[PDB]
């Protein structure tokens, strides 16, 4: 019981579709409501939303930020309000607010690639 | 092949992933000689500016074999560049597991290995996390790496099953 924002960086690209709709559906298999916000790329759009969030007493954010520096004030004010942040895909380049950051693990995939990269055209030549 | 000529398309100059993704495969890639990057250039993580990035890559160093791109959107417009000069013999490399990338891998197109992300997966542990969260848990790593799986030609039925 109770209610999380999915606040998404955009929607134009089925990458952060797949994002907010998995995040709502889980979400609601969990019990809580969940709603959707687009920030359209628009950090004003994303501070907009979040206000909208505070007032009306959500009790968690999923939180694709539009940038990892503009956003901080926005975490912040969540922080302030009492409401805790999380964030997925993208992150905010500040520590000790948002209660975790998720993201892909980019050096280690580079590192699988350069492998294969080799192995494959080793073979082919 | 005594030397095996290649291109690097990165991402956005300004993006720490484009560096996480390009550094990781340069730890290896760097230690086989024969392996050398004639031409490196970004194309913004960009489909549009892979192909035009790419047009003019393969009009400078043709004798390229291979091209190595920091995401998928990359890769995918730098195959339709080189179909378009019939240069469908460059081994093209990936990065993300984009829906379009794994088809050409699994019909056999010159795109032969991406990595896959789980975005699904880090949308639902945020979540997942929330929950437990709210439910009383205060002991949560505030950095948190979601691991990846290296696909291939080799495997692609374990991505498409």
């Amino acid at each position: 019981k109770g209610k999380m924002a999915i606040v998404i960086s955009t929607l134009n690209n089925p990458w952060f579709v797949v994002l907010a709709e998995t995040a709502k559906q889980r979400a609601e298999q969990l019990g809580y409501e969940a709603t959707i916000f687009d920030s359209q790329n628009d950090t004003a759009k994303e501070s907009a939303h979040f206000d909208a969030i505070i007032a009306a007493g959500y009790d968690a954010i999923i939180f694709n930020p539009t940038d990892a520096d503009g956003s901080i004030a926005n975490v912040k004010r969540a922080k302030e309000a009492g409401i805790p942040v999380f964030c997925v895909d993208r992150g905010i380049n500040a520590r000790g607010l948002a209660v975790a950051q998720i993201y892909s693990d980019n050096y280690y995939g580079g590192v699988l690639m350069g492998e294969y990269f080799v192995k494959f055209l080793k073979e082919k030549k | 092949a005594k030397e095996i000529p290649y291109a690097e398309l990165l991402g956005i100059l300004s993006a720490q992933p484009t560096w996480d993704r390009s550094n990781g495969f340069h730890s290896v890639v760097d230690q086989y000689p024969e392996f050398k990057m004639v031409a490196q250039q970004s194309a913004e993580f960009d489909r549009d500016t892979a192909y035009k990035v790419t047009e003019q890559i393969l009009q400078a160093h043709p004798e390229i074999k291979a091209i190595w791109c920091g995401n998928d959107a990359m890769a995918l417009g730098a195959m339709k560049a080189c179909e378009a000069a019939g240069r469908t013999d460059i081994y093209i490399f990936g990065f993300d597991g984009a829906e379009d990338v794994i088809n050409a891998i699994k019909e056999g197109k010159q795109i032969v290995a991406t990595i896959m992300q789980f975005p699904k997966l880090m949308a639902r542990l945020a979540v997942e996390w929330a929950d437990q969260y709210l439910r009383g848990e205060r002991s949560f790593p505030e950095i948190v790496p979601v691991t990846v799986e290296l696909v291939t030609r080799e495997n692609i039925d374990k991505y498409t099953a």
